[PDB]
């Protein structure tokens, strides 16, 4: 039961994402964003807000960027719980899975 | 001030053009064209055959310490002879800074694989071999890594099609999933939405 | 003295005066195998002889980790191996020499 | 007209990475029959190799035969590691598939295509 | 030709064919063949069905989406008949037992249904239709399911008297009851062959070919009111048949004669199953009726069909009737069986 | 070290794309045309290649429009008319190139409205 | 231009004219630019498009019920910048970004005008001209387009 | 209204119907045709005309910010009414 | 935190399992947790802040074993510290709209979209077109919750990216896996992928 | 700023009382007994189910369900066929053909929604410009086929008068949001 | 809160904890279901003058980036100026 060698072999959920990316508009591929990483979806969305931002030269407002804010660390809890919890429920501890997918 | 118009800052692209030309001073062999944006972003532009060389200094340097490779991909361009575009983007922790390392390969002209200096970039290399069919020589393992065993073409190139040429079905007769030629029950629609007029008069290109 | 680094894997180095003093020295001669026009050897010289009197001019550990300003004096000299490592390899590359090759005409023209 | 080499300097030193591809080809065949429990005969494997290889028997630039050798070897990999599976190797049999007619009259009676 | 029923496409699964095919009997062994051939080249094809859906949810991925349309029906009622012939333009016979039930004898499956799908399907107005019997099918006959199929053919044809009738001889593939149910004689240690095989011929042929062969004749031209004999490349004697198969599942052959009236015996127990017979006396008589020679009748090559070897295709039938030992030996490692020229 | 390649470029190997599709194809080598519903003309600086149309045809479930021609939404972009040539050329593809339609030079002129004796003297403003 | 409306008060609209049955007009949208009377005058020759009224009230038209009919007149739609002059047997059918352009000539006469024909899923939506100096500048008759 | 063709098929308010000899009838077998009774067509028609004093009227369907953008139509042609190209509401000016 | 941080059996599962030093982790590409785990102290939303993180206050956990063990507490901490960040937005939160006042790239009200005519037009182009870009190439960068996510993005000055490159955090630290296991047990690379944060999503694209 | 999550090291010295705790902890299962005790706890606080189909979990006026045309108050379509959420559609999910109207209204002849390219992204809605499309709050449509999630004009204008009543409440307290 | 108080000394002493204070499920303290409507404000270019777009206009500003070498005693530069170190938390340096 020693492992020698590990030889991840991914590409079992590769969709083109990036080649789909380029037939739409700015506005079209928002969405694929939130498919990404897909327990962190606000925070993909902002990832993605960010990057066009600097290129249209323009700035969010001072309340939105508190909305981003508030929603990105929203995300980050849920992500770390996902990350947590499901970490447990591979070494086998099922419990604290349930009561934070209440959360 | 205008509350809606990026603040511009002004001390940044100052260093990062100092920095350039420091960059190209040093490496004169390699270093072929050297900018920085108004979103005040370095890139080298360099000779493929100063990949490996370029990535060692701008690692190892003292007053660069670029050590981690952020990204490593391709960008397909087919009107130029040389089409695809390698880009690296590294990032230096010592300094908080990035920098963008650029160089060309075509269908024929390998580029030399940096797994000796970013392990990070061991399967970034087989994604760009994959998606775009640009080998790297002296790659540990140079295969395929994101597309389907025994697919035929680079997805990403620009002349290879949305949906591909093949598709997949199970087929009862064989008792298996069998390839076959791609029939859509409705064509994906193209929209040509682009405006005849111009939008951006600071790039218009002389009509020579 | 420290009793860790903070780093995984980066061990606490008991003398770092003197292992400083010899990695900036064997720096320095190995630059002097450069011609005196590459711009490595002009800047690189000055980094190290710039980080060479500090070492000289502070005893104290902790007050030499923020002349210095690498992190521990530990990654500092690590990261003197490191250049010394480079200088070897520039050494061979030669990257001082004229360009290459320069690329076609459009080869970085964008937008198309 | 002159490039830099892949691997091969010309043709002839090509040539020589193209049979022994098909060397370790042709000695894989009787396994991969065998473990993959596939439901053909070697002799009908091997000359399905041996199809593929003169797929590409038009072939003169000695860098494309270099990156051709360099894609069968990854496909000789996949194949001797189980990567693929039976529906990837049967998949170079094309069973499924009806062959479109080279002839005019039938592609004429079939629709527009030419 | 109506504006919709033109041909367009490639012959893919989104293409349209033409062809709108109701298939009675598609849930069984040759219709899943006949329904995946025409599913594949872009055909609507109507499937009525009496069994649970779950049984017909195999199908389901044989065509595109619309291409298949699901009818329920009762082969007593007629109403139910033309609710699925009405909108076709070639109507397909694969209904067959081979044994008899409490509520359908081997009239009702090969004559009575045929003649009321025939009926309706004159009735209304469809092109073409195929009907399924047998080879052997012949009214001089020891066997009283092909005894019916000899009738079954005729009344087909007084009412409507331009329909193709299809004579295959014994189908293998993987779920048939032909090579399956001698690779399953292993459970009873011997195998007991009336005059120990070598009396009886068979010349059995691919599914894939029959089913092959009747996509071929819903478009074929040249097809109306003829009567084709499907079958295999090769003729056979049943113990050679027999031992073969062994071969190819590696079991212990261990042949010895049994007389056709202690044979037709046992068929009969096996026939007091309530549930899907194992065997049958009409079963036992028809594997040692032996196949006719073909004499004057177009066969597969004459739709577009090249018989494929018994050959070629044991393996991927026998292959789970193997024991772990077996199980990856390969196609070669059997001896091929001896054919015959009469 | 260089060597010598006496032959003209082709890829078509490597790209991975049926035969169907290579040889009985051809593409159009083209500056697209104005649309005349507008005036702006920043359409009409590139060249565009794209491939010959093949049927489609109408879905039977819904009407929609299906096609079995996986190269009818390729639309290449090329700089000049020789980069787009070189590109189908080490493709394969055969191609069949238009020239550029400039508009010709006009003489303008308002005071021309007002002629005291030429027909260009306008009725009405 | 600007992305905002600083106007706070009613719009004007004009009633529409029946000028056939090839060009529909919706003249609330005219922009009194007068590229349909300079064509029709000049191109068709057909002195019959002019601009009664004066001021913002100022309309283009005919002021009596006239029909436009002239082998070109159905190239006021194409010169027309907006929606007042647009084509009825087009009219509601397909949106541009939906229409493949295909680059062909036209056969309705021996001219040889060159025209783009715009197809959408299939199906041929508007035959427009294509610019061609030498043969039909740009335009087309009404039969071609 | 919901006529019903010849063959017994409703006929949509779009006008389509299958043929009597359209095999595409089959989907419809122990099944229906979707079909939305209450033609847009035929509702609208009933609403009677307003009618205002002023030549210009404008509509936006009412609701405000819940109906079509607003825009105006003239009333002079006093022989036809004037018809709102987004809700198809008719106005006529009163003298 | 009552049921695994001082249970026995879930540090003996965690504890010195998937070490990975800290040279090692810059070198393969490693970031966030994967970084800070093993004492580097890096955080995306402190030296490269972005939107409004350079105003509102937080720790950075720091692990000090770069194992399984420490990436937990990092990841605890961090669900802690977020909280803290939570607080300080909720109270901080300013009035104002929320897309930029500029609808050549941000739509109009529908308000006004049905009563002004420059703002029917922009609701047309954003929604039909979109917005044109400047030519231009940008690499975007955030502390994702599961590390450095990145965004390679490529104008051709059109309505529609030339180029979108994505920069996966979990790309790298897969490939770091063979790495992280050596010398383990089955039932450790099970523990190794878990905390590496792993989703394909992201990973394959 | 940054805290130390697992660093302590700042070395105490073995008291005999602290060693017998240490033994106490790692002999009597101390750490272990605690954590039974927290699922103890949870064994007597309520359990967060809701008892569905009888009950459901809550929405929001703005949740994007189910697809629906709606009407003017007169019962006009509202759809111009103006073609906008067929251009925005990620997903190229909306197909659309219009001409004029026997009235010489302009209105669509076809208009569908494939249900199974749909991503739900609402996007449609904000494009219409006169509250044509809209994403119902239905989400409780799942069928036995395929082929029944490709809605045609007459399915969407039929679950536009099936929702209505609760459409246009959904609107009312949310568009001035919008 | 239906548990009785027996149940709530169970339970809070075997969790170690105050729960009744802090429980997951929600009662009363939401918000309610049904709001009034808002009222939301425009932004800072809703002017009616001095407010020419050309002025605040982002994406006009943009310049193609500079060329600092190309094909067309010096001191030492880092990229930057060096990283300052972290200090270590005052709310809770040690977790
Ligand atoms: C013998 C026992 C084993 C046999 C099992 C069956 C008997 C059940 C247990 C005894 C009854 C206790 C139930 C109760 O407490 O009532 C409260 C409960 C309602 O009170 P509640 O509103 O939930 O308030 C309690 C708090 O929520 C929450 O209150 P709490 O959590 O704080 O606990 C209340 C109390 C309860 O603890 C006790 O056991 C007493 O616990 C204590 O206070 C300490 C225990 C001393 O009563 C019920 O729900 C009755 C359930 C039974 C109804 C049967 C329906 C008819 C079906 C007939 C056909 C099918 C029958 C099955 C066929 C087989
Ligand atoms: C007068 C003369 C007196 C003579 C008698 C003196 C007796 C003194 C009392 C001795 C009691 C011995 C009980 C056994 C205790 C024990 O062995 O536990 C230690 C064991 C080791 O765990 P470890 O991770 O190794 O930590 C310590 C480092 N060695 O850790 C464990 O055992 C953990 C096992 C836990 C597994 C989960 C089981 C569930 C526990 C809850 C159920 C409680 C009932
Ligand atoms: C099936 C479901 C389980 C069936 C059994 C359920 C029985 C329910 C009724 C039990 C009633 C128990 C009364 C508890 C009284 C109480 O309030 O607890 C307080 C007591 C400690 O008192 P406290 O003030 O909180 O702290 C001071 C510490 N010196 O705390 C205590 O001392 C309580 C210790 C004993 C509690 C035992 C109850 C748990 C029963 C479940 C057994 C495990 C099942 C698995
Ligand atoms: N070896 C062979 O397979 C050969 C077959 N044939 C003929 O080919 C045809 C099909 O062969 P095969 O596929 O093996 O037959 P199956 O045993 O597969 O049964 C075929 C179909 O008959 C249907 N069926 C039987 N009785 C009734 C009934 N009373 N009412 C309605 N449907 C009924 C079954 O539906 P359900 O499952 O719901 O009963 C089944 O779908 C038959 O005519 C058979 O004689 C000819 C030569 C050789
Ligand atoms: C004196 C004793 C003499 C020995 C007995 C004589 C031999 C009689 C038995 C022969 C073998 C019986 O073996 C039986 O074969 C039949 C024929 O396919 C199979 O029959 C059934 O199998 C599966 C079951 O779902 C179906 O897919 C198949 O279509 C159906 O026919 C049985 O599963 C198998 O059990
Ligand atoms: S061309 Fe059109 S916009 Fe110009 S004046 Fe004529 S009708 Fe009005
Ligand atoms: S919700 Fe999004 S994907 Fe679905 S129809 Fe509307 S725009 Fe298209
Ligand atoms: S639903 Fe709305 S956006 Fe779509 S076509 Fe109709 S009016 Fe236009
Ligand atoms: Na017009
Ligand atoms: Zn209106």
């Amino acid at each position: 039961e020693m492992v020698r060698k590990c030889d991840p072999h991914i590409g079992l959920l590769h969709r083109g994402t990036e080649k789909l990316i380029e037939y739409k508009t700015y506005l079209q591929a928002l969405p694929y964003f939130d498919r990404l990483d897909y327990v962190s979806m606000m925070c993909n969305e902002q990832a993605y807000s960010i990057a066009v931002e600097k290129l249209l030269n323009i700035q969010p407002p001072p309340r939105a960027q508190w909305i981003r804010v508030l929603f990105g660390e929203i995300t980050r809890i849920l992500n770390h719980i996902m990350a947590v919890t499901t970490h447990a429920l591979d070494i086998g501890a099922m419990t604290p899975f349930f009561w934070m997918f209440e959360e | 001030k205008r509350p809606t118009v990026r603040p511009r800052s002004d001390v940044t692209h100052k260093q990062l053009s100092a920095f350039g030309e420091y960059v190209a001073e040093i490496l004169p062999k390699y270093v072929q064209q050297v900018q920085v944006s108004c979103l005040d972003e370095l890139e080298i532009c360099i000779h493929p055959d100063g990949v490996i060389p370029t990535l060692t200094f701008l690692r190892d340097h003292t007053n660069a310490q670029f050590k981690s490779l952020a990204d490593l991909t391709a960008v397909d361009v087919p009107t130029r002879q040389n089409r695809f575009e390698i880009v690296y983007n590294l990032l230096s922790l010592r300094f908080n800074s990035r920098i963008r390392v650029k160089t060309y390969a075509d269908e024929l002209t390998p580029i030399d694989s940096i797994v000796s200096v970013h392990i990070a970039a061991n399967w970034y290399e087989r994604e760009v071999w994959d998606m775009f069919g640009v080998f790297f020589f002296n790659h540990p393992d140079l295969r395929r890594i994101l597309t389907d065993y025994g697919f035929e073409g680079h997805p990403f190139r620009k002349d290879f099609p949305l949906t591909g040429y093949v598709e997949l079905r199970y087929d009862d007769e064989v008792k298996r999933v069998v390839a076959e030629p791609v029939e859509l029950a409705q064509e994906f629609r193209k929209f040509d939405l682009n405006s005849p007029w111009e939008a951006f008069p600071a790039y218009r290109q002389p009509p020579e | 003295l420290k009793k860790t680094t903070g780093l995984v894997g980066l061990a606490v180095c008991d003398t770092p005066h003197e292992r400083l003093t010899i990695l900036y020295t064997k720096t320095l001669d190995i630059l002097k195998h450069f011609p005196k026009h590459a711009a490595y050897r002009k800047y690189t010289e000055q980094i190290t002889n710039e980080k060479l009197d500090m070492v000289k001019a502070e005893p104290d550990v902790k007050k030499l980790e923020a002349l210095l300003q690498g992190g521990e004096v530990e990654e500092v000299i690590l990261q003197a191996e490191k250049e010394l490592s480079l200088a070897r390899k520039m050494l061979k590359w030669k990257p001082w020499e004229p360009l290459v090759e320069e690329p076609p005409a459009n080869q970085w023209k964008w937008p198309i | 007209t002159s490039v830099k080499p892949i691997f091969s300097r010309d043709l002839n030193e090509a040539k020589r990475r193209v049979r022994e591809l098909y060397r370790a080809w042709y000695r894989e065949v009787p396994n991969t029959v065998h473990l993959m429990q596939l439901d053909i005969t070697v002799k009908q494997g091997r000359d399905k190799v041996r199809e593929m290889f003169m797929k590409n028997a038009h072939v003169t630039d000695p860098r494309v035969v270099d990156l051709l050798v360099i894609k069968g070897k990854m496909e000789l990999q996949e194949t001797i590691k189980v990567w693929k599976q039976r529906t990837h190797v049967m998949r170079f049999f094309h069973e499924t598939e009806t062959p479109r007619p080279k002839d005019f009259l039938s592609k004429f009676y079939m629709g527009h295509d030419p | 030709l109506h504006h919709a029923v033109i041909p367009h496409g490639k012959g893919g699964r989104s293409s349209v064919s033409g062809v709108v095919a109701t298939v009675f009997g598609a849930t069984g062994f040759l219709g899943r063949y006949v329904v995946n051939h025409l599913g594949r080249m872009g055909s609507q094809v109507i499937i009525p069905y009496r069994c649970d859906v779950y049984d017909i949810m195999h199908l389901r991925l044989m065509g595109d989406l619309g291409q298949l349309t699901f009818l329920e029906w009762d082969a007593r009622d007629k109403d139910s008949i033309r609710k699925a012939v009405q909108h076709s333009n070639v109507v397909i016979n694969l209904i067959g037992r081979e044994w008899e039930t409490r509520n359908f004898d081997f009239e009702d499956v090969f004559v009575n249904i045929p003649r009321a799908i025939a009926q309706a399907s004159k009735e209304a107005g469809v092109e073409r239709f195929i009907h399924v019997s047998h080879l052997n099918a012949s009214m001089k006959s020891s066997s009283k399911s092909l005894r019916s199929k000899a009738v079954g053919e005729k009344e087909v044809r007084s009412v409507f008297p331009e329909a193709i009738i299809i004579r295959p001889s014994d189908i293998f593939g993987r779920e048939d009851r032909f090579l399956n149910h001698f690779a399953n004689y292993r459970w009873f240690l011997a195998v007991p062959l009336v005059s120990l095989g070598f009396k009886t011929v068979k010349q059995p042929v691919y599914v894939a070919d029959v089913s092959k062969g009747i996509v071929n004749a819903t478009k074929d031209p040249d097809a109306v009111g003829k009567t084709f004999a499907f079958t295999g490349p090769n003729r056979y004697l049943l113990f050679h048949l027999v031992k073969y198969i062994f071969g190819m599942t590696h079991r212990t052959f261990i042949p010895y004669p049994l007389p056709l009236f202690v044979y037709s015996w046992i068929g009969k127990l096996f026939g007091l199953s309530p549930f899907e017979p194992w065997t049958t006396k009409d079963k036992v008589e028809r594997i040692h009726i032996s196949d006719v020679m073909p004499t004057d009748l177009p066969g597969l090559e004459d739709l577009g069909v090249q018989p494929t070897p018994l050959e070629l295709k044991s393996i991927e039938v026998l292959r789970r009737h193997r024991t772990y030992r077996w199980l990856s030996s390969e196609i070669e490692e059997t001896k091929p069986a001896k054919t015959v020229n009469y | 070290q260089l060597i010598t390649v006496d032959e003209k470029l082709d890829i078509t190997t490597l790209t991975g794309v049926p035969e169907e599709h290579i040889k009985t194809r051809k593409v159009r080598i083209f500056v697209p045309a104005r649309n005349n519903m507008q005036s702006g003309v920043n359409n009409t600086k590139k060249w565009k290649m794209e491939f010959d149309t093949r049927e489609r045809w109408e879905n039977p479930l819904m009407g929609w429009a299906s096609t079995a021609d996986p190269l009818s939404n390729m639309v290449l972009t090329f700089s000049a008319k020789e980069d787009a040539i070189a590109f189908a050329e080490k493709n394969g593809w055969s191609y069949d190139v238009e020239e550029k339609k400039v508009p010709k030079p006009k003489s303008k002129s308002y005071g021309a409205n007002f002629s005291w004796n030429k027909r260009t003297r306008v009725s009405t403003k | 231009g600007s992305d905002r409306s600083r106007f706070l008060e009613g719009k004007r609209a004009v009633e529409d004219k029946n000028i056939g049955p090839l060009v529909k007009t919706i003249m609330t949208r005219c922009i009194q630019c007068t590229r349909c009377i300079r064509f029709a005058s000049e191109i068709a020759g057909v002195d019959d498009l002019g601009t009664t009224g004066r001021g913002n009230d100022m309309q283009v038209g005919t002021y009596i019920e006239k029909m436009f009919m002239s082998e070109l007149s159905g190239n006021v739609i194409d010169i027309c910048p907006v929606g007042a002059l647009t084509s009825k047997p087009y009219a509601f059918t397909a949106r541009p970004w939906e229409t493949r352009k295909t680059e062909s000539i036209d056969v309705m006469d021996a001219v040889g005008s060159n025209i783009v024909v715009s197809t959408r899923t299939g199906e041929v939506m508007r035959i427009l001209p294509r610019m061609h100096e030498d043969i039909n500048e740009e335009w087309i008759s009404d039969k071609t387009r | 209204g919901v006529q019903v063709s010849p063959s017994g098929e409703k006929i949509t308010h779009t006008g389509q119907v299958y043929d009597e000899k359209d095999y595409r009838r089959v989907r419809f077998v122990d099944r229906q045709k979707e079909v939305n009774e209450n033609f847009a067509i035929d509702l609208i028609a009933q609403q009677p005309v307003n009618e205002v004093e002023h030549r210009i009227i404008a509509c936006d369907g009412g609701g405000g910010a819940l109906g079509h953008p607003k825009v105006y139509i003239n009333l002079d042609k006093e022989t036809k009414t004037g018809t709102c190209g987004y809700c198809g509401l008719q106005f006529k000016q009163h003298h | 935190e009552e049921m695994l941080t001082n249970n026995r059996i879930w540090r003996n599962r965690t504890v010195d399992i998937g070490v990975v030093t800290a040279e090692d982790a810059l070198n393969y590409g490693f970031s966030g947790v994967m970084l800070r785990g093993s004492g580097i102290q890096w955080d995306l939303r402190k030296t490269q802040p972005y939107d409004v993180y350079d105003q509102v206050e937080f720790d950075v956990p720091i692990g000090s074993r770069g194992d399984c063990y420490d990436r937990y507490l990092c990841r605890v901490e961090e669900m802690r510290q977020s909280l803290r960040i939570i607080e300080q937005c909720l109270n901080k939160m300013p009035p104002g709209e929320i897309k930029v006042d500029d609808a050549k790239v941000s739509p109009p009200k529908r308000a006004e979209m049905k009563t002004s005519m420059e703002s029917l037009i922009h609701h047309f182009k954003l929604y039909t077109e979109g917005y044109q870009v400047p030519p231009g190439a940008t690499y975007t960068a955030i502390e994702a919750p599961k590390g450095e996510f990145g965004v390679y993005l490529v104008s051709d000055g059109s309505s529609r990216p030339y180029r979108c490159k994505i920069k996966a955090p979990g790309f790298a630290h897969l490939a770091g896996l063979d790495k992280m296991s050596k010398g383990h047990m089955l039932a450790d690379v099970v523990a190794i992928i878990g905390t590496q944060d792993i989703v394909f999503g992201e990973i394959d694209r | 700023t940054y805290k130390y999550v697992n660093k302590k090291e700042q070395e105490s010295e073995v008291d005999m009382k602290s060693a017998t705790d240490n033994a106490a902890r790692i002999l009597m299962w101390t750490e272990l007994i605690r954590g039974l005790g927290m699922t103890l706890s949870y064994l007597f606080r309520e359990p967060a189910t809701i008892n569905y189909p009888f009950e459901k979990g809550p929405l929001s006026p703005r949740f994007r369900g189910e697809h629906a045309l709606r009407r003017y108050p007169s019962g006009e379509e509202r759809c111009i066929a103006c073609k906008l959420c067929e251009a925005i559609c990620p997903a190229q999910a909306i197909t659309i053909e219009a001409e004029p109207r026997a009235d010489g209204s302009r209105r669509t002849t076809r208009y569908d929604i494939d249900m199974t390219k749909c991503i739900y992204c609402g996007f449609c809605q904000e494009a219409c410009p006169v509250d044509a499309i809209v994403e119902g709050p239905n989400f409780e449509f799942s069928t036995e086929t395929h082929e029944e999630l490709l809605y045609n004009k007459e399915k969407l204008l039929n679950n536009g008068d099936k929702w209505e009543a609760e459409i246009a409440a959904n609107i009312q307290a949310d568009y001035l949001y919008r | 809160a239906s548990a009785t108080r027996v149940i709530q000394k169970l339970r809070n002493w075997a969790s170690g904890q105050d729960l009744q204070a802090k429980l997951q499920l929600r009662y009363q303290e939401i918000a309610k279901r049904t709001q009034p409507p808002p009222k939301l404000p425009v932004g800072p270019s809703h002017k009616l003058s001095n407010n020419y777009y050309c002025t605040r206009d982002g994406r006009r500003e943009v310049v193609p980036p500079s060329i600092i070498m190309s094909s067309q005693e010096k001191k030492a530069v880092t990229p930057a100026p060096p990283m300052k170190r972290w200090e270590l938390s005052k709310d809770q340096p040690y977790l």
